[PDB]
Protein backbone atom coordinates (compact mmCIF):
# COMPACT_ATOMS: atom_id res chain seq x y z
CA UNK A 1 0.00 0.00 0.00
CA UNK A 2 2.18 3.08 -1.28
CA UNK A 3 2.28 6.08 1.57
CA UNK A 4 1.06 9.20 0.56
CA UNK A 5 2.84 12.04 2.39
CA UNK A 6 0.20 15.09 3.54
CA UNK A 7 -1.41 17.18 6.01
CA UNK A 8 -3.61 20.03 5.38
CA UNK A 9 -0.62 22.40 7.02
CA UNK A 10 1.86 21.05 4.86
CA UNK A 11 -0.27 21.21 1.53
CA UNK A 12 -0.78 24.62 3.22
CA UNK A 13 2.61 25.85 3.19
CA UNK A 14 3.55 24.33 -0.71
CA UNK A 15 0.60 26.84 -1.65
CA UNK A 16 2.67 29.64 -0.88
CA UNK A 17 5.75 28.81 -3.61
CA UNK A 18 5.98 31.93 -5.72
CA UNK A 19 5.84 30.19 -8.87
CA UNK A 20 3.20 27.33 -8.35
CA UNK A 21 0.24 29.49 -6.10
CA UNK A 22 -2.46 26.99 -4.39
CA UNK A 23 -1.12 24.14 -6.64
CA UNK A 24 -0.70 21.81 -4.12
CA UNK A 25 -4.09 22.14 -2.95
CA UNK A 26 -5.34 21.25 -6.25
CA UNK A 27 -3.42 18.40 -6.57
CA UNK A 28 -4.51 16.83 -3.60
CA UNK A 29 -8.01 18.14 -3.65
CA UNK A 30 -8.10 16.25 -7.15
CA UNK A 31 -6.68 13.38 -6.00
CA UNK A 32 -9.31 13.60 -2.74
CA UNK A 33 -12.25 13.71 -5.17
CA UNK A 34 -11.47 10.17 -6.97
CA UNK A 35 -11.07 8.95 -3.26
CA UNK A 36 -7.48 7.80 -3.99
CA UNK A 37 -6.45 8.76 -0.57
CA UNK A 38 -8.40 5.97 0.96
CA UNK A 39 -5.97 3.20 -0.64
CA UNK A 40 -3.06 4.73 0.59
CA UNK A 41 -1.70 4.95 3.95
CA UNK A 42 -0.85 8.76 4.86
CA UNK A 43 2.35 9.53 6.89
CA UNK A 44 3.09 13.16 7.89
CA UNK A 45 6.15 14.49 6.94
CA UNK A 46 8.49 15.67 9.63
CA UNK A 47 10.44 19.14 9.24
CA UNK A 48 13.85 18.85 7.96
CA UNK A 49 16.37 19.71 10.65
CA UNK A 50 18.94 22.34 9.91
CA UNK A 51 21.64 18.99 10.58
CA UNK A 52 19.07 17.33 7.88
CA UNK A 53 19.49 20.15 5.13
CA UNK A 54 23.14 20.65 5.87
CA UNK A 55 24.28 17.42 4.63
CA UNK A 56 24.09 18.88 1.12
CA UNK A 57 23.21 22.62 1.35
CA UNK A 58 26.47 24.61 2.96
CA UNK A 59 25.89 26.54 6.12
CA UNK A 60 26.27 29.94 4.18
CA UNK A 61 23.66 29.40 2.22
CA UNK A 62 21.15 27.95 4.60
CA UNK A 63 22.14 30.95 6.73
CA UNK A 64 21.24 33.83 4.26
CA UNK A 65 17.76 31.57 3.12
CA UNK A 66 16.83 31.64 6.41
CA UNK A 67 17.31 35.33 7.09
CA UNK A 68 15.72 36.85 4.20
CA UNK A 69 12.98 34.32 4.57
CA UNK A 70 12.09 35.82 8.33
CA UNK A 71 9.89 39.06 6.95
CA UNK A 72 10.30 37.81 3.06
CA UNK A 73 13.31 40.49 2.18
CA UNK A 74 12.77 40.26 -1.10
CA UNK A 75 15.43 43.19 -1.68
CA UNK A 76 18.56 41.82 0.44
CA UNK A 77 21.73 42.72 -1.87
CA UNK A 78 23.00 39.48 -1.47
CA UNK A 79 20.66 37.31 -2.85
CA UNK A 80 21.87 37.08 -6.53
CA UNK A 81 25.18 34.96 -4.91
CA UNK A 82 22.61 32.89 -3.25
CA UNK A 83 20.83 32.43 -6.99
CA UNK A 84 17.78 34.91 -4.97
CA UNK A 85 16.21 37.23 -7.66
CA UNK A 86 13.62 36.26 -10.12
CA UNK A 87 13.20 33.04 -10.44
CA UNK A 88 13.61 32.56 -6.54
CA UNK A 89 12.09 35.54 -4.69
CA UNK A 90 12.59 35.47 -1.08
CA UNK A 91 8.94 35.15 -0.45
CA UNK A 92 8.20 35.01 3.58
CA UNK A 93 8.52 32.17 5.25
CA UNK A 94 10.56 30.30 1.70
CA UNK A 95 13.08 28.49 4.65
CA UNK A 96 10.51 26.96 6.43
CA UNK A 97 8.36 25.91 3.57
CA UNK A 98 11.51 24.11 1.83
CA UNK A 99 12.97 22.85 4.95
CA UNK A 100 8.88 21.52 5.20
CA UNK A 101 9.37 19.75 1.40
CA UNK A 102 12.43 18.47 2.46
CA UNK A 103 11.62 16.76 5.19
CA UNK A 104 8.84 15.36 3.62
CA UNK A 105 10.80 13.55 1.04
CA UNK A 106 13.55 12.68 3.74
CA UNK A 107 10.12 11.24 5.28
CA UNK A 108 9.08 9.44 2.19
CA UNK A 109 12.49 8.03 1.75
CA UNK A 110 12.54 7.13 5.46
CA UNK A 111 9.00 5.05 4.82
CA UNK A 112 10.97 2.81 1.97
CA UNK A 113 14.01 2.48 4.25
CA UNK A 114 11.87 0.97 6.55
CA UNK A 115 9.69 -1.64 4.69
CA UNK A 116 6.62 0.37 5.14
CA UNK A 117 5.33 0.41 1.53
CA UNK A 118 7.60 0.12 -1.83
CA UNK A 119 6.27 3.11 -3.15
CA UNK A 120 6.06 6.68 -0.99
CA UNK A 121 4.88 9.53 -2.97
CA UNK A 122 5.67 13.39 -2.08
CA UNK A 123 3.88 15.25 -4.72
CA UNK A 124 4.81 18.68 -3.59
CA UNK A 125 8.73 17.79 -3.98
CA UNK A 126 11.10 17.28 -6.47
CA UNK A 127 12.40 20.71 -6.63
CA UNK A 128 15.82 19.33 -8.68
CA UNK A 129 17.70 22.62 -9.70
CA UNK A 130 18.97 23.89 -6.53
CA UNK A 131 22.54 23.56 -5.48
CA UNK A 132 24.71 22.87 -2.56
CA UNK A 133 25.18 26.98 -2.25
CA UNK A 134 22.43 28.16 -4.92
CA UNK A 135 19.03 28.62 -5.16
CA UNK A 136 18.05 27.97 -8.77
CA UNK A 137 14.64 27.53 -10.99
CA UNK A 138 12.42 27.94 -8.23
CA UNK A 139 13.75 25.48 -6.23
CA UNK A 140 15.36 26.68 -2.99
CA UNK A 141 16.29 23.45 -1.31
CA UNK A 142 16.96 19.83 -3.57
CA UNK A 143 14.84 17.82 -1.34
CA UNK A 144 15.13 15.20 -4.44
CA UNK A 145 19.25 15.33 -3.35
CA UNK A 146 17.85 15.12 0.42
CA UNK A 147 15.87 11.95 -0.20
CA UNK A 148 18.60 10.19 -1.95
CA UNK A 149 20.84 10.42 0.60
CA UNK A 150 18.71 9.54 3.15
CA UNK A 151 17.80 5.91 0.45
CA UNK A 152 21.80 5.93 0.98
CA UNK A 153 21.86 4.91 4.16
CA UNK A 154 20.26 1.36 3.54
CA UNK A 155 20.91 1.21 -0.82
CA UNK A 156 24.10 0.96 -2.49
CA UNK A 157 22.80 2.11 -6.09
CA UNK A 158 19.95 4.41 -6.48
CA UNK A 159 18.44 5.39 -10.01
CA UNK A 160 17.17 9.03 -10.25
CA UNK A 161 14.75 8.99 -13.05
CA UNK A 162 14.03 12.66 -14.05
CA UNK A 163 11.08 12.99 -16.38
CA UNK A 164 10.42 17.26 -16.23
CA UNK A 165 10.99 19.23 -19.09
CA UNK A 166 13.98 20.65 -17.54
CA UNK A 167 17.24 18.95 -16.98
CA UNK A 168 17.78 18.08 -13.66
CA UNK A 169 21.17 19.67 -13.04
CA UNK A 170 20.74 20.23 -9.36
CA UNK A 171 20.57 16.00 -8.64
CA UNK A 172 23.44 15.52 -11.20
CA UNK A 173 25.84 18.01 -9.82
CA UNK A 174 25.50 16.81 -6.19
CA UNK A 175 26.09 12.86 -7.86
CA UNK A 176 28.42 13.84 -10.63
CA UNK A 177 31.48 12.19 -8.81
CA UNK A 178 29.67 8.99 -7.53
CA UNK A 179 28.72 5.21 -8.96
CA UNK A 180 26.36 4.74 -6.46
CA UNK A 181 23.85 7.22 -7.53
CA UNK A 182 23.41 6.81 -11.45
CA UNK A 183 20.94 10.11 -12.64
CA UNK A 184 19.13 9.86 -15.91
CA UNK A 185 17.13 13.06 -17.11
CA UNK A 186 14.88 12.99 -20.70
CA UNK A 187 14.66 16.91 -20.95
CA UNK A 188 14.51 19.60 -23.75
CA UNK A 189 17.82 20.84 -24.41
CA UNK A 190 18.12 23.94 -26.70
CA UNK A 191 20.51 26.89 -26.15
CA UNK A 192 18.91 29.73 -24.43
CA UNK A 193 16.51 26.79 -22.66
CA UNK A 194 16.94 27.01 -18.88
CA UNK A 195 19.16 25.68 -17.17
CA UNK A 196 21.21 25.04 -20.72
CA UNK A 197 23.03 21.70 -19.10
CA UNK A 198 22.49 18.18 -19.70
CA UNK A 199 24.01 17.10 -23.38
CA UNK A 200 24.08 13.86 -24.21
CA UNK A 201 27.80 14.19 -23.67
CA UNK A 202 27.64 14.93 -20.69
CA UNK A 203 27.96 11.80 -18.73
CA UNK A 204 29.54 13.18 -15.19
CA UNK A 205 32.94 13.22 -13.63
CA UNK A 206 35.89 10.93 -11.98
CA UNK A 207 34.56 8.38 -10.31
CA UNK A 208 30.90 9.21 -11.37
CA UNK A 209 31.85 9.23 -15.19
CA UNK A 210 29.46 7.31 -17.34
CA UNK A 211 27.19 7.59 -13.96
CA UNK A 212 25.13 10.36 -15.28
CA UNK A 213 22.97 10.08 -18.59
CA UNK A 214 21.04 12.52 -20.63
CA UNK A 215 18.20 12.06 -23.43
CA UNK A 216 18.54 15.89 -25.31
CA UNK A 217 15.29 16.27 -26.64
CA UNK A 218 13.45 18.88 -28.86
CA UNK A 219 9.86 20.15 -28.86
CA UNK A 220 6.96 18.16 -29.66
CA UNK A 221 7.90 15.04 -28.98
CA UNK A 222 4.35 13.20 -28.03
CA UNK A 223 3.93 10.13 -26.20
CA UNK A 224 4.68 7.32 -28.17
CA UNK A 225 8.21 9.07 -29.16
CA UNK A 226 8.65 9.80 -25.57
CA UNK A 227 7.84 6.05 -23.73
CA UNK A 228 9.81 4.39 -27.21
CA UNK A 229 13.00 6.47 -26.08
CA UNK A 230 12.57 6.59 -22.32
CA UNK A 231 11.75 2.44 -22.21
CA UNK A 232 15.07 1.97 -24.20
CA UNK A 233 17.40 4.21 -22.07
CA UNK A 234 15.74 2.74 -18.64
CA UNK A 235 15.72 -1.05 -20.48
CA UNK A 236 19.80 -0.35 -20.63
CA UNK A 237 20.29 1.06 -17.38
CA UNK A 238 18.69 -0.97 -15.28
CA UNK A 239 21.05 -3.97 -16.82
CA UNK A 240 24.20 -1.70 -16.48
CA UNK A 241 23.43 -0.54 -13.29
CA UNK A 242 21.20 -2.83 -11.33
CA UNK A 243 19.54 -0.40 -8.94
CA UNK A 244 18.36 -1.25 -5.18
CA UNK A 245 16.24 1.92 -4.67
CA UNK A 246 14.66 4.54 -7.63
CA UNK A 247 13.71 8.24 -7.16
CA UNK A 248 11.07 9.14 -9.98
CA UNK A 249 10.94 13.14 -10.56
CA UNK A 250 7.40 13.70 -12.72
CA UNK A 251 7.59 17.35 -13.27
CA UNK A 252 4.41 17.87 -15.90
CA UNK A 253 5.45 21.31 -17.20
CA UNK A 254 6.34 18.34 -20.09
CA UNK A 255 2.04 17.82 -20.76
CA UNK A 256 0.30 19.87 -23.55
CA UNK A 257 -0.95 22.57 -22.56
CA UNK A 258 1.73 24.20 -20.16
CA UNK A 259 2.22 27.44 -21.03
CA UNK A 260 6.48 26.91 -21.59
CA UNK A 261 4.47 25.08 -24.92
CA UNK A 262 7.45 22.70 -25.53
CA UNK A 263 6.65 19.25 -25.46
CA UNK A 264 3.62 17.79 -26.65
CA UNK A 265 2.88 15.07 -23.68
CA UNK A 266 -0.09 13.66 -21.95
CA UNK A 267 -0.27 11.76 -18.50
CA UNK A 268 -0.67 8.46 -20.45
CA UNK A 269 2.64 8.69 -21.71
CA UNK A 270 4.27 9.83 -18.17
CA UNK A 271 2.14 6.89 -17.21
CA UNK A 272 3.59 4.59 -19.51
CA UNK A 273 7.32 5.04 -17.92
CA UNK A 274 5.83 5.25 -14.52
CA UNK A 275 4.74 1.32 -14.87
CA UNK A 276 7.70 0.70 -16.35
CA UNK A 277 9.66 1.27 -13.51
CA UNK A 278 6.82 0.30 -11.00
CA UNK A 279 7.53 -3.59 -12.86
CA UNK A 280 11.11 -3.37 -11.12
CA UNK A 281 9.54 -3.88 -7.96
CA UNK A 282 11.89 -1.71 -6.07
CA UNK A 283 11.20 1.13 -3.16
CA UNK A 284 10.26 4.22 -5.16
CA UNK A 285 10.31 7.62 -4.38
CA UNK A 286 7.84 9.76 -6.18
CA UNK A 287 8.50 13.19 -6.55
CA UNK A 288 7.01 16.39 -8.70
CA UNK A 289 7.99 19.02 -9.74
CA UNK A 290 7.56 21.38 -12.83
CA UNK A 291 4.11 22.15 -14.02
CA UNK A 292 2.62 25.20 -14.87
CA UNK A 293 -0.71 24.84 -16.07
CA UNK A 294 -2.03 23.93 -12.29
CA UNK A 295 -4.87 22.32 -13.50
CA UNK A 296 -3.62 19.92 -16.00
CA UNK A 297 -0.71 19.13 -13.23
CA UNK A 298 -3.21 17.98 -11.00
CA UNK A 299 -4.79 16.22 -13.87
CA UNK A 300 -1.38 14.75 -14.66
CA UNK A 301 -0.25 13.12 -11.18
CA UNK A 302 -4.00 12.20 -10.37
CA UNK A 303 -4.04 9.92 -12.85
CA UNK A 304 -0.38 8.63 -12.01
CA UNK A 305 -1.22 8.29 -8.55
CA UNK A 306 -3.85 5.76 -10.34
CA UNK A 307 -1.34 4.44 -12.19
CA UNK A 308 0.36 3.69 -8.84
CA UNK A 309 -2.65 1.80 -7.36
CA UNK A 310 -3.36 0.25 -10.76
CA UNK A 311 -6.66 1.85 -10.98
CA UNK A 312 -8.56 3.23 -13.48
CA UNK A 313 -10.12 6.56 -13.42
CA UNK A 314 -13.50 8.23 -14.77
CA UNK A 315 -13.32 10.34 -16.90
CA UNK A 316 -15.39 13.12 -15.46
CA UNK A 317 -13.65 14.85 -13.00
CA UNK A 318 -15.70 15.25 -9.39
CA UNK A 319 -16.82 17.77 -7.80
CA UNK A 320 -14.63 18.99 -5.04
CA UNK A 321 -12.78 22.69 -4.10
CA UNK A 322 -11.38 24.00 -7.59
CA UNK A 323 -14.25 22.03 -9.82
CA UNK A 324 -14.42 24.93 -12.04
CA UNK A 325 -10.69 25.19 -13.05
CA UNK A 326 -11.45 21.94 -15.02
CA UNK A 327 -13.95 23.88 -17.42
CA UNK A 328 -15.96 23.99 -20.02
CA UNK A 329 -15.34 20.49 -20.56
CA UNK A 330 -14.87 18.95 -16.87
CA UNK A 331 -12.59 15.56 -17.98
CA UNK A 332 -8.84 14.03 -16.99
CA UNK A 333 -7.93 13.48 -20.27
CA UNK A 334 -5.65 15.91 -21.94
CA UNK A 335 -5.03 16.88 -25.44
CA UNK A 336 -2.09 17.22 -27.20
CA UNK A 337 -1.47 20.40 -29.54
CA UNK A 338 -1.79 20.43 -33.49
CA UNK A 339 2.28 21.53 -33.74
CA UNK A 340 5.03 19.96 -34.99
CA UNK A 341 7.19 17.03 -33.29
CA UNK A 342 10.95 18.54 -34.20
CA UNK A 343 12.80 15.24 -32.86
CA UNK A 344 14.53 13.58 -35.87
CA UNK A 345 14.77 10.09 -35.81
CA UNK A 346 18.03 9.83 -36.97
CA UNK A 347 18.91 12.27 -34.17
CA UNK A 348 17.13 10.47 -31.48
CA UNK A 349 18.62 7.09 -32.64
CA UNK A 350 22.51 8.37 -32.74
CA UNK A 351 21.28 9.77 -28.74
CA UNK A 352 20.68 6.28 -27.89
CA UNK A 353 23.61 4.65 -29.05
CA UNK A 354 25.97 7.20 -27.74
CA UNK A 355 24.16 6.35 -24.27
CA UNK A 356 24.52 2.50 -24.85
CA UNK A 357 28.28 3.23 -25.86
CA UNK A 358 28.48 5.17 -22.47
CA UNK A 359 26.91 2.51 -20.58
CA UNK A 360 29.13 -0.31 -21.38
CA UNK A 361 31.88 1.27 -18.82
CA UNK A 362 29.05 0.62 -16.26
CA UNK B 1 22.92 32.00 -15.77
CA UNK B 2 19.78 31.19 -17.08
CA UNK B 3 16.69 32.33 -16.28
CA UNK B 4 13.76 29.73 -15.74
CA UNK B 5 10.70 31.65 -16.12
K1 LIG C 1 14.21 16.04 -16.83
K1 LIG D 1 26.41 9.88 -10.63
ZN1 LIG E 1 10.75 21.97 -15.05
Amino acid sequence: VPVYIYSPEYVSMCDSLAKIPKRASMVHSLIEAYALHKQMRIVKPKVASMEDMATFHTDAYLQHLQKVSQEGDDDHPDSIEYGLGYDCPATEGIFDYAAAIGGATITAAQCLIDGMCKVAINWSGGWHHAKKDEASGFCYLNDAVLGILRLRRKFERILYVDLDLHHGDGVEDAFSFTSKVMTVSLHKFSPGFFPGTGDVSDVGLGKGRYYSVNVPIQDGIQDEKYYQICESVLKEVYQAFNPKAVVLQLGADTIAGDPMCSFNMTPVGIGKCLKYILQWQLATLILGGGGFNLANTARCWTYLTGVILGKTLSSEIPDHEFFTAYGPDYVLEITPSCRPDRNEPHRIQQILNYIKGNLKHV
Amino acid sequence: RHKKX
